[PDB]
């Protein structure tokens, strides 16, 4: 049993060159999803807001496919996220380096599908003026590829509703709305689109 | 509720 | 004598590929235990509390067994934690990357048991409202594998009572109760269980 | 066609040696451009100002050229910044190590050109006295090679005008002017010139 | 606004 | 002689396997000593105190012995502490990761003796109540092996008086007494003793 | 003619083991010099002062010599400081790990001379009482080798005058005097001298 | 007790 | 003034 | 004294 897995990981990683990133010929679709845990700091003196969340990333590579029947009917395995290529999805308006709060371990399926969910703490630009009121305040931060256009990495969500079921029950803040929306952007110069997922969270201090 | 749990999400990518 | 140990380490590590983690076929039982040292910070403005503790981890691999009579009657040895596979146990509600306060050295015994106790400082979500009162306040944080279900990593404790014998005698806080309880979670969608150990501490400022 | 890319990177990186840096015989021109996002901290008690910006770097190496028709008509690809030589451009008046807020990915084209845009957070020396006034305040910070003279790395700009189109709309500070200016300096002792790009931003608290 | 976008900037070095 | 030294290090490091640590059969004696520089922070709101000190370590390995006459009469040499095995001495009551303020370079002598003195900044648990008084206050922190029993690493000191000759003359605090005392702990279950060195410092705000 | 440079580094670094450091057989002289930029923080509650400066270090190794006309008349080259041996000069009274603010690249010339000037931020022990007065206040911090005696690393300066030409014009502090003085120290135990460079700066709050 | 000491937990497990 | 600039300082160690 | 200086201790481990 363990023999199959040791053999499988060897054939995928050592037997092959590493996936060189997508192109226009061999594009790649990445599905993104957020699970907010808590808004842990709000700084009105700098307009900086801190989130703790789970970032779900799922993509599919053909170079990661294998036949379960050739490897002891193994359909999936777990491996360090450093061992594999990962997409360059970034919050465009972060103000400090994202802090990783979880292990960075990816799970590969025999169809070449990969799911990767690092827990992270993010500080980003947001004027919280109005948080201490009934109306609240809205913050927004876009996530997207840093160097890949829409012709090379397709971004999309499974739902527009942010997962709020694990938000800390006794947090200092109440979530009024939280959405994750796929957006397409074109520029007059250029035919290729540029895609982002707009994370929009409306919240207020809780009384 | 599975789709909120990190380990649960990955073993069921067809649901989450 | 000392030559034997180098040979033992050779046969276990450089002979075999790295243990690739458990599988549903070959599950693994991990024993969890905490020895709480101190509650070192309470931030009521952000609902963030800092603990300093020892996290005792024990598991058993068949691939690390050896015959004592075959290696100069050596029954145990110490080795760097990077050298061996270690479980991805994580506090689910941490707010900052865990800080390690100790060397990361594991001790392996000839029956395949490994025990590993990193000292750590953890910031996690807790509303401390009530800490300066007679009733005190309770904080809780769940620990479990990040990517392995219960069918792959079995979580177990040796006692439901947290070790408080090393709690700082002159701490700013008094421990009212400290328990470590195994919890199993099931989801309507899915057959496999998901296990966590709930560390629940009730405490108050010292009067 | 994905195979074509893997082969290209092999010939350029794995078969060729890494570019050892410029020389007086074979000098190098670097194009610099800044896209300011936000002024996120101003400390009048320490005379320290924190910027979040994109630093666009561009240069051209002959040793990275290839013929597209020889590689499946591939004209460009994206690759980690660690894989290639990068210029030692430095803020001369920084007060803390620069924090990288983005992936570090450069894109190489078949003519040998490389473009690289890391997002960064920089703390640098500036007395902000007057930021709460109508005139505002001016800060300056120089960027240039640390060890290469002007005879080895030529610094230049495509425009004297910093890109402010992505500046945070709800920032605590209003930008009055933001320019990026090439400067050349000579010293009586020495024939070689020393080049820097002067980032000068005038700003004030928002009315 | 292309030249302000990191991915767009690089895909058009002839404009940016 | 520079050729001799490269050969000496080569023969010692590249030929033999890495020293695997001491054993119950082949134990090790470590001499520990402290040179206190300054008490740079006292935090009464969290009961955390920061020390700046020099920590002198000393041990002797057979695997690091050599004959001077085969190596150009070289009797001792300098080496990075990563190149050789170092003991796992840790402050048992630390609250933050220790900060190293000096190079980590050890000197080995031909008799197998090694001396290693990193300067360090340590935050540890201490209730400072009484620091602004005439009696002062006492803090204590134990140092000892994390994973080695007394049958495997023997701890000791050359003197019990902490070296105060380099204590900062204009520190905010005056040192009343500072001792470093070897303490032994036994458990009924187990034959091996567990050894720690108790660093006890009494001090007060200077007046 | 990039080849000459490519060839030179090859012969110096890979065709030989790394320079093992100085001895008493092959001693070394290190030239030290400071260019002060700013006094960026003064903490009267902890006696901690933060400087940002350039530290110029110069030394000469015979093992780094080459013939220019044998290498395309090349007289000098730049390389990362990790590639070459660097001296262990350290401020003896720092209180936090020194922060490096510049690239770490040294330039070696065909005569074997090496120059290395890292920009750094240093927190060190200093009682700032009197900074808000007319007389000002004096801080002192010694720099010297951590593990090498005066018989192995000879310290020296080119001027007893700190370079103040790059001091920030709008700094919160005014420099009254800034000196860098070679000091020789002997101890009754030991014949060999121990050398340090005393950086003594007199300064005050600016009015 | 022994089951509180980091070196003692591991050396003698059958107990901790 | 050369010896005050890091790049100028290093390219002329004979003067600085 | 010597036993306080980092370079001095290690060159004389017999006294410190």
């Amino acid at each position: 049993s363990q023999a199959n897995l040791m053999r499988l990981k060897s054939d995928l990683f050592n037997r092959s060159p590493m996936y060189p990133g997508p192109t226009k010929d061999d594009p790649l679709t990445v599905t993104l999803g957020f699970t907010l845990q808590d808004i842990v700091k709000v700084d009105s003196s700098t307009n900086e807001v801190d989130l703790v969340y789970y970032e779900q990333q799922r993509w599919k590579l053909n170079s990661l496919m294998w036949d379960p029947n050739e490897y002891g009917n193994i359909t999936d395995f777990r491996t360090s996220a450093a061992d594999i290529w990962t997409p360059d999805i970034t919050a465009y308006s972060s103000t400090r380096p994202v802090q990783v709060l979880s292990p960075q371990i990816a799970v590969v399926t025999h169809d070449g599908s990969v799911m990767f969910i690092p827990a992270q703490r993010l500080s980003f630009m947001c004027d919280p003026t109005g948080v201490d009121s009934e109306e609240g305040v809205t913050c927004a931060v876009k996530f997207g590829s840093w160097v890949y256009s829409g012709f090379e990495i397709d971004l999309k969500t499974d739902t527009d509703q942010v997962d709020l079921s694990s938000y800390y029950a006794s947090s200092k803040y109440e979530i009024l709305s939280a959405t994750q929306t796929r957006q397409v952007q074109h520029y007059s110069c250029c035919p290729e689109p540029y895609i982002d997922v707009n994370l929009v969270v409306k919240f207020r201090e809780r009384r | 509720g599975c789709c909120s749990h990190p380990a649960c999400n990955v073993d069921h990518p067809e649901i989450c």
